[PDB]
């Protein structure tokens, strides 16, 4: 089993500021043959169901705004928002879907100043 | 287009049993694998169970905490997903989500249904 | 009767269809090849290299004449009659070649009457036209080099250097000749030696021989590259040092109700892994009979497969059943490399492993998604009129077949390992398991 | 995670460790190759051999242009757009090569404006430098031979001989060319053809092309010998008889956390017999993953293995377990020949089969004796500082590992036979035994 | 102890018997090869191509000297003494070759005292005869071409063309050299490289080297064609650009009580089908021991098999039992092609499949009929003195063996498939059947 | 030289049994396969049964109409062929021929014997 | 099973006339490897046993007069008599011996005018 | 250095039993195979029994004359060799030697012990 | 099984004389792969245990004097003493250790004159 960790647990940002959060895995998520990383980023707004943001390491789901960027490789991954709006108030999760038991991360809460 | 609707939640006594149902529409149901994901009040997301399609002999997977108490099933003719839960404990009170798996990642999520054990 | 839909679902996309044609019905011509040049115009200082060259050439050429004498002494008119006790041990091909050798002897005897004219030629290519019965061509190995290099330089350099140059040229010619006409030539009676190998006695210039003899077309080049133009040695002279060669020119006949089908392999997805089917890539169909073909000995063109011999080989029942629809009997191998083909185009329709490669539709701007339960995706213009795969943007046609292709699954086969050491290890493991099972019995 | 001690005890002594590197990131250059020489200074008696040569060359060159026209007609700007219905059937490599062919067309069009200057060159290597945009090099196939041999001899010999010499030279050039540029060339769209094969249109002199284009180093020679320098035909002219070739120069990138380990096989003793382990001699390790590698397609140097593509192949679980310590799963083969290696040196330590070879210690003058129950013997300077084995006397270092190496035995594997006919016979025997076991069942 | 009657009944007709001989006991000679020509008589306009050629040649030749320095630094008198710690990793063959390299150093040092005379040679072949101790031959790569082509032309053409011609000749020589002396040469210490490969440094003219050194016979040609004449590089000069090569001339020794037997395969009839036995075609017998032989590495003449190394390989027990009479253990394969041998001649006796070929007797005018229950027919002169098979009429001898050959049947073996993909499919099918049988257990 | 002589024919009652014999001479008997061929009065030829040699494990073949009623056998020591017929019907009245198979075609024919069922 | 058909059922010829009869099979009788046709022609005179005339497609049995000729391939075969004598009054059968159950043809009766 | 000492010999009645012991020192005992060799008074040498090491599964070999009466055993912890003899006959009176096998030949010999049967 | 024979049974020799004895086997003792002969010569003095003299065909055991020489091949082997001393009074045995049952020879007694 691969253990998933997130940092920071909470972070307060102002409108228009650039923000960055990090996700780490105990083992490499890179596939041997097709060279793909099996990591996903999900967003959950208060009172709503979770929504998929990034499904590969850096591939955006349809309808996601251009300001979200996923990056990284191996065991280190990063989610970056260039300019956080007021509608980005949510909790973000990183998940690995390489193998059983497909665990989620701890989550990172975003706060607006 | 893709729609997942959960039902069957409520309040149960400890050491009881209850069955949750998920109705799917807007896509070909027998092609994809399905998941159940639960969230405790105020806590994070936790994976529960997975069922695969007919081409993979309906293989099922369960989490450690519900390995011998939960059962996941599907009905392709009615396009329905079922989770039967026995020997319920106070740690199982949560919101449950029916999840459509696309590719190998979690593609679509339902609204969720509430289970309270007391 | 190949089931192309299921084979495509398992990663075997159908390619082009080719015709099958084999050589037959040859015509014959006769040529003379001289292995010693004429040095009468530099004979002031040839030194003594010609005697040494003659001794070496005689030592090379004696065993070939000895091998031909075995069949020449024991053949006569009977309509060809052979003494089997004197020959002793032979194959059918050797006996047929001996019959052909006996048949060529009349023309060889007609040619051998021009020995004085053959010995006095001083050009690279000479036509002997005394009578129409024996109109022959003579090719001399090193005449051009002597005529154009050594003779005009006689009065310029000291001709000790000329003698050394002639010796070096002769030695280089012998070094080239020994690969073909040395002790490797164990059975000169046969007629399976190609014209390209024979041309080593003329410096490897088979174009000059073929252009002097006959004509050139596209079928001529196809015959040349399929090793269908052959020759046979019928006479060796140990005094004037020449040989007589009979050249065979066949024609290509097409075999009716026969074709060869090609399959392009594409990797497919199963259980977070990449797989390739272990199936023959070329299939021969003759009168609704399915078989293998050893295509390494044949020539593959865009529209036909050309061979000098029928190369059909048998096929197991399980492979034949797999090719006709039983996909659970088709073996597969795991992919551990990053360099494998991942999509193919057939009849304007795309077959792609979109789990491992990025597929998206340009018409709508959306990505094309494959479920983890599917092996491949078939893409045509009904769903995506124009697809982009990296740096290529391609428009698509309409698929002919089932409308529910992507909604129907397939049964998978057992994984295999094709390494030779792995084959030995698997054989040992199976034998030990069988021994244990017998021990229980 | 290879268990080197047990593998050495079974006869597999560890060798050197090499790095893994593959080609990537090529740069492009363009050259022009002319297949017909300029004979304007002997045109008094060229005869009519030039017309026949032109006819033959046109017949050779037409199918290549026909094959390129398939992709040139169906490609346009969309950023490259392709018509899949017109193409019909293709592989991924062919589509990528067609994209590259479309990309080269602008430079091809720039070069094609110098047709008059190309047609009038009379040297073997000519630089066309009209503008910096189209600074190109032109190579002519037989210009040097004509300039240095036939022209100065025009007043010395009868020039019928000059005409015959020119005809022979052209025919020899065609005979050399037909191997590469004949009907074997079925798919000219691809870019996998090496510069050495392309240089046959220039007489096989790829050194001149590479020296005129770029530079030479040790990595350049390693790239050249690994078949990483390739070229693609992008334009054919049927009136002036020249081709335009794009040459790719890649660089070698080293793959991180990967290495290749070599094993030296040594015969060992068991039950009055000699045995050799059947184990792969080259093992690829990438991120603690063990796999096979098809090393016949790669270049092996003293410090690295160089390939133009990833050649990793899967390995069975039993072989992987054998390589990690389970010696009872490693197959072995009997030795019936008298020519096998019987000792090896690793890190200054000797591993020897002293039952079959004579071992003695020079320091004490006594023989080194091996028990009949042991497979090999490990010899280092704790027991024998200097060992003599026949005509060689060698001083030894200290062994790193278990102090009780020679007091600990090993478990043996099952014998195997690796002959092809033996493989078929073993398959038949196992099938018959399985059928008998099922008959009992 | 082969049972020839039963093997003939199963389609394996005995052929000729050959002797077994291997190389041994070599004598040594030493030669000097210069890789740069003398251009002192055209030095007016050599330009600057010589400096570039020297730089490229130095880059080529440096790694070979670096590889030789590893063994030259760590070897001394002890009677040859080696430092195993400095060498580190080596095979037995490398150590033996290093001992030979140390042994050649005295003659190398004697030759190296004539460096000034070596540097001043201006002929292709030069004999240095200062003292009888160091009578040596020097071969220069391109001296003949320069002496006979470029020098006499100097006053005729502009010598910019002469410079370009010299550059092209040097580049062509390097292009030929790089195949043998490039990075493929990883281990120059060994002595397994043939004289033909070494001669690429002299333009591929090994005949000149061998004729200048020694003599030529039939055994000399057999040794040359079996790759028994080898050479070893013992000294490299990076200032005058020459090498010193030691050439080994062995003799062929005959192994007593050993022979090689050939079998000719003939198709036979069974159940309206055509079959071919899957049995090795060459069998080695040594002291009544039967084994296989890798004959692809050897040279096959009419009377003997010649190898540079013992190539005996083991054989399974089932195949050995099949060869000694147990015909039910011999595998067979179905024939689906129309091109197979259908009769053979042995000791004047014919073995023919008269079901598939037309047999008739000329003495009586009647056809020869084969029953559908028989595999082959043996035909000799007790029944048919003279047999006609198509266009051949052959008289026959008397069969030695059983008088009731055609009245006695044989037991058949199991059918097999020898295709590689078929081998993988059969392995998978057997494994699945074994798994099912274990599931019942 | 090659001679085949049939015997044992006659008139039988319906639902009876009869055995026919064939004596061979002039050739090696145990090498060849043997056949029985019957001809109804005024009609064409009809194949009945085939027996093979010892090298093919004495394999036997029968026609559809007589598959479970007829039995073909051979005796190599006496060079004899036998056809035992049970449950005879009115459709079996015919002339029977002992046939020597050469190659894969019918090589030699006997004189034949008459069976009448009434 | 392969079905054999013959044509015509009966045919009346005069002495010295050329005659021809045809046999047809539902499947090809050509062997894949040795390229032979497994078809035979038999002759039965009135009151006599059948006698083999042609055993391969075109190979005559010993003792057969030269005026009989067999020809054809695949599924079509032909028996031709160049000049019918008075002794040719018989019934002719075509048979296939490629596989089970080795059926005979219907037969063609010849009549002399 | 290498030392082999035999013990346990003596005089026994016919049809009796006796066990001989061999103590080894100076070498690693569990690496080598061991032998027993007997010599009758005034006659030549005769091989009796062989035992192999642990790597060859302790395979044992016996001579024809003592095949079903003698038993050879070893104890690697104590470095001891044992020969148990039953049904002793008058032909067994001899001197017995404990033999260390080096390579495949007999490397080292002990002093020997005397057996008399009367 | 391979039978071993020795010759002569006894031989009387004087001090300083060269002596030679022969051993014969019914089958070849030469190994196929390593080309070694599996024959040994042992010496037994009166009242002493047997001692190994030659273990391969011609290889001397450590401590053996240089005057002992073993030679031969195949089925014929020879033991030669160049100059016999008074201490060579012993019985010499030849043995084969190629295969079961590893039999000894008959023995050759040496006597001093
Ligand atoms: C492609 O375009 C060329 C140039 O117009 C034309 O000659 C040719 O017919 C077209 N089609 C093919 C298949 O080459
Ligand atoms: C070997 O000796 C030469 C000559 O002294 C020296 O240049 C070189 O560094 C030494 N070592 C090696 C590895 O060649």
């Amino acid at each position: 089993d691969i253990v998933m960790s997130q940092s920071p647990s909470s972070l307060a940002v102002s409108v228009g500021e650039k923000v960055t959060m990090s996700c780490k895995s105990s083992q490499s998520l890179l596939h041997v043959s097709n060279q793909k990383n099996y990591l996903a980023w999900y967003q959950q707004k208060p009172g709503q169901s979770p929504k998929l943001l990034i499904y590969w390491a850096s591939t955006r789901e349809s309808g996601v705004p251009d300001r979200f960027t996923g990056s990284g490789s191996g065991t280190d991954f990063t989610l970056t928002i260039s300019s956080v709006k007021a509608e980005d108030l949510a909790v973000y999760y990183c998940q690995q879907y390489y193998s059983y038991p497909w665990p989620f991360g701890g989550g990172t809460k975003l706060e607006i100043k | 287009e893709v729609q997942l609707v959960e039902s069957g939640g409520g309040l149960v006594q400890p050491k009881g049993s209850l069955k949750l149902s998920c109705a799917a529409s807007g896509f070909i149901f027998n092609t994809y694998a399905m998941h159940w994901v639960r969230q405790a009040p105020g806590k994070g997301l936790e994976w529960v169970a997975r069922i695969r399609s007919k081409s993979s002999n309906y293989a099922t997977y369960y989490a450690d905490s519900v390995k011998d108490r939960f059962t996941i099933s599907r009905d392709d003719s009615q396009s329905m997903l079922y989770l039967q839960m026995n020997n319920l404990k106070t740690e199982d009170t949560a919101m449950y989500y029916c999840v459509r798996e696309g590719g190998y990642y979690f593609d679509y999520w339902g609204q969720g249904t509430t289970l309270t054990v007391s | 009767i190949l089931h192309y839909e299921k084979l495509s679902k398992i990663g075997l996309v159908k390619g082009v269809t080719r015709k099958y044609k084999i050589k037959s019905n040859p015509l014959t011509k006769d040529i003379v090849i001289k292995m010693i040049p004429n040095v009468s115009n530099m004979s002031q200082c040839t030194g003594s290299v010609m005697e040494n060259y003659k001794t070496r050439l005689n030592g090379i050429l004696t065993p070939i004449k000895g091998a031909l004498e075995i069949y020449k002494n024991n053949t006569h008119d009977c309509g060809v009659c052979m003494a089997g006790v004197a020959i002793g041990i032979a194959t059918a091909a050797q006996i047929t070649a001996g019959v052909a050798l006996y048949e060529a002897m009349k023309n060889a005897d007609n040619i051998n009457k021009l020995k004085s004219s053959i010995e006095s030629t001083n050009e690279a290519v000479v036509k002997l036209q005394e009578t129409a019965e024996k109109t022959v061509y003579v090719f001399t190995a090193l005449q051009d080099y002597i005529n154009t290099n050594l003779v005009p330089t006689i009065d310029k350099i000291p001709c000790k250097q000329t003698e050394l140059s002639l010796d070096l040229a002769l030695s280089k010619y012998l070094s080239d000749l020994l690969f073909v006409f040395g002790p490797n030539l164990q059975d000169p009676v046969s007629n399976s030696m190609t014209i390209q190998a024979i041309s080593q006695a003329f410096g490897g210039n088979y174009e000059t021989l073929l252009r002097t003899l006959g004509y050139a077309t596209e079928d001529f080049d196809d015959l040349l590259e399929s090793d269908s133009i052959t020759g046979q040695i019928i006479y060796v002279d140990l005094s004037s040092y020449y040989i007589i060669v009979r050249v065979y020119f066949p024609i290509l006949t097409e075999i009716q109700q026969a074709y060869i089908q090609e399959l392009l392999p594409v990797s497919f997805n199963n259980d977070n892994s990449e797989w390739i089917s272990i199936v023959p890539n070329f299939i021969l169909v003759r009168n609704t009979l399915i078989s293998n073909i050893e295509i390494g000995f044949c020539l593959i063109t865009k529209r036909s497969v050309i061979c000098n011999q029928d190369y059909a080989t048998p096929m197991t029942n399980n492979m034949r059943e797999c090719l006709t629809g039983s996909t659970e009997k088709c073996p597969r191998e795991l992919v551990v490399s990053s360099h494998v083909p991942r999509f193919a185009l057939s009849n304007g329709v795309l077959f792609a492993n979109c789990i491992s490669v990025t597929c998206q539709c340009q018409t709508t701007g959306r990505a094309i998604s494959q479920s983890g339960e599917q092996t491949l995706l078939m893409i045509d213009n009904t769903t995506c009129p124009t697809a982009v795969l990296g740096n290529v943007i391609i428009s698509l046609g309409k698929y002919l077949g089932s409308v529910n292709y992507n909604s129907e699954g397939i049964a998978i086969g057992p994984p295999v390992f094709t390494d030779k050491v792995d084959i030995s290890s698997q054989i040992s493991s199976m034998n030990q398991s069988l021994q244990q099972s017998k021990d229980y019995i």
